[PDB]
This record gives structure tokens, sequence and C-alpha cells, in this order.
């Protein structure tokens, strides 16, 4: 199957309260495998799955280094994009920034991307060709012409499709009794009256890692897409994810209503049926 | 501009009176990122609480994992108590086994 | 392995 390699980075202003929290993590598909928190004590990149304390100093080094510059960089571009949206320096803003890229199952390069929010918004993304940029807005195009006359895709591509991939695939290797594995979904239906004619039906998946999975509630064939509460993916903080899809019927009717669950794991898709007898 | 706490209170394993297993309070969706989130015990604020390092989804919203090692009873009641600025008080989901 | 430093700023 397909993989990931991808970094996640907050920076959150505090006027008054001191300089911006800075928070980076990096994951291995949805496993993460190191963190950056200038709240806590080390001040270093720290590693959080076994299978990267392997590294060597001159690692950690690097990786600290590194990051650490992503975070005076971003304490920078607070202020910048507090003057392009005219805003004062009271208030608490945010920066998000990801990016990684994807190898087949044959270890090639799939796609890379990077993406940047300011405010929980979209405010400029490298596009699919790596070559150019994406603005949100007539803001965000200040950054993108900076970004343009520096060169900064060429720059950024040489890591998201080459550096990028080649750790990735160093990763891989270096976590493969744990990195390769996929657990699909324990499935089953439970069922709950909500009163003396109807009866919530709530279909389980528990266990499953990747954490992507589709659950969905058919009557009698008929999707029932505006009926239907779902929950968000949920981490069980083994490895694992849980998700649950539930719909409120009327009692008697149970045996009209199917839970489909898709998830790459699954030989086939599974159907689920309450079993009234 | 905010968007409010999604917040799901559940064990990570199937729950079994006397067994060992671990509560969790999972809150996503939310933004601003500044959040309070206690696991309560009969109203008690646990102190052994874990967290995971703040991440962010697709639509740029976040979500972190607070989570303890407990022991479920019958009598024992367990809540997640989360607080953001989106909330007009702090709110209080009790841990129910069939959610 | 993060980018390496020196990307510009906003």
């Amino acid at each position: 199957g397909s993989h990931s390699m991808r970094y996640f980075f907050t920076s959150v202003s505090r006027p008054g309260r001191g300089e911006p929290r800075f928070i980076a993590v990096g994951y291995v598909d949805d496993t993460q495998f190191v963190r950056f928190d200038s709240d806590a004590a080390s001040q270093r990149m720290e590693p959080r799955a076994p299978w990267i304390e392997q590294e060597g100093p001159e690692y950690w080094d690097q990786e600290t280094r590194n990051v650490k510059a992503q975070s005076q960089t971003d304490r920078v571009d607070l202020g910048t994009l507090r003057g392009y949206y005219n805003q004062s320096e009271a208030g608490s803003h945010t920066i998000q920034i990801m990016y990684g890229c994807d190898v087949g199952s044959d270890g090639r390069f799939l796609r890379g991307y990077r993406q940047d929010a300011y405010d929980g918004k979209d405010y400029i993304a490298l596009n699919e060709d790596l070559r150019s940029w994406t603005a949100a807005d007539m803001a965000a195009q200040i950054t993108k012409r900076k970004w343009e006359a520096a060169h900064e895709a060429e720059q950024l591509r040489a890591y998201l499709d080459g550096t990028c991939v080649e750790w990735l695939r160093r990763y891989l290797e270096n976590g493969k009794e744990t990195l390769q594995r996929t657990d699909p979904p324990k499935t089953h239906m439970t069922h709950h009256p909500i009163s003396d004619h109807e009866a919530t039906l709530r279909c389980w998946a528990l266990g499953f890692y990747p954490a992507e999975i589709t659950l969905t509630w058919q009557r009698d064939g008929e999707d029932q897409t505006q009926d239907t509460e779902l929950v968000e993916t949920r981490p069980a903080g083994d490895g694992t994810f849980q998700k649950w899809a539930a719909v409120v019927v009327p009692s008697g009717e149970e045996q009209r209503y199917t839970c489909h669950v898709q998830h790459e794991g699954l030989p086939k898709p599974l159907t689920l049926r309450w079993e009234l007898s | 501009i905010q968007r409010t706490p999604k917040i799901q209170v559940y064990s990570r394993h199937p729950a079994e009176n006397g067994k060992s297993n671990f509560l969790n309070c999972y809150v996503s969706g939310f933004h601003p990122s500044d959040i309070e989130v206690d696991l309560l015990k009969n109203g008690e604020r646990i102190e052994k609480v874990e967290h995971s390092d703040l991440s962010f989804s697709k639509d740029w919203s976040f979500y972190l994992l607070y989570y303890t090692e407990f022991t479920p009873t019958e009598k024992d009641e367990y809540a997640c108590r989360v607080n953001h600025v989106t909330l007009s008080q702090p709110k209080i989901v009790k841990w129910d086994r069939d959610m | 392995v993060v980018v390496g430093a020196g990307g510009v700023g906003k």
C-alpha cells in the first residue's frame, strides 16, 4: 500500500504572555514519530515512535536546528501577516503549516504538498505540479510574489520530491516491523430504544489502521445521508482508530436498514444488518 | 472564524467492570487552539492525565486526545470537562458506555 | 527529516 510522511506546524501568538507557542509533529502514515514543543523542557526534537530512537546524535542535532529555524520564520511571519491583514498587536493569531510526500508500495514518489493557513483559513498552497502557488486572497498574493521572486518553489520541490522521499523510504525500512501493518475494522451493530416506538441503530468500527474509513447507512438500498449521525474518527490510544455511525429507526422496521463499511484492509466491503428474530 | 469542539468520551477497550482500561476524551474540530480539558471522577479532577501533541485536520481545525488509565466500576461516574472561547460555560460530557 | 533551514519569510 501507499505511505506518507507529513509534518504539522502550529505557531500561536500570545501577546503579553511571552513568545509564540510553537508545536511541530511528524507522522509516517497515521503514526506520530517526532515532536517539538516550545513549552516543553528539552527544547529538542524528541522521538515519539520506537523505531526512530535508533537515530544518532547528529540526526537529533540537525532536526532540532532545522525545526527551530521553522519556528523563527513562523514568529516573523506572524508579525508580517498582522500587517498584511491590518490587525492590532493585541490579539492572538495562528499560523498552521503542513507539508509532506506520498510514495507508492514500490517506494516511488507519488506526490508532494505544502499548505499554509492563517487564523484557521487557507493562506497559500503549493500546487500539484510543485512549480506554482495558489494564494487564497489578495494579502496572500504578496507572499506569493515574494516566493516567486526568491524561487522558493524550486528549493522546496527538491525537498518534497527528493529528500522527503529518501527519508520516508528509510523510516519505512527502519520501522517495517510496525508501519507496514493494516488492521481491518472489527464491526458490529448496537440497538438503543429511545421510546416505545423508536430506536437508535449504531454501526461500529473498532481497532482499525490506517484511520481512513467509510461508514454508510442505507434503507432499502437508498442512502440515508441526511438522517445519519456520524462521529469523527477517533484514536483508541494504542495505535488504532474507532468510528461509529447511527440512524434513528421505527421500532419493528430495523431489518430495513444496512450499514456498509469500507476500509483498505477489508477483502470485501462489509454489510451489517440488525438480526431481528 | 471560531469553531466549537466536538467532544467524545470513551474507553480504549470495550468496558468490563474491574478490568484496567484507558479513559479517553477526544476533542476535535475546534479553533482557535486554546482549550482546557479535564477528566473527572465523581466530579473530581483526575490528576494523572496525559494528552497528545496538538495537530489539525484538512479543514485546519484542531484535535487533541486526553487520556488516563482507569479501572471502571458501576458507581464511579466519569466525565470530560472542556472549556473553550466558543463555550458560554465549560461543557461536561459524561462517559456513556454505548458511545 | 524536516526541510532544511533557509526558507524566506512570508
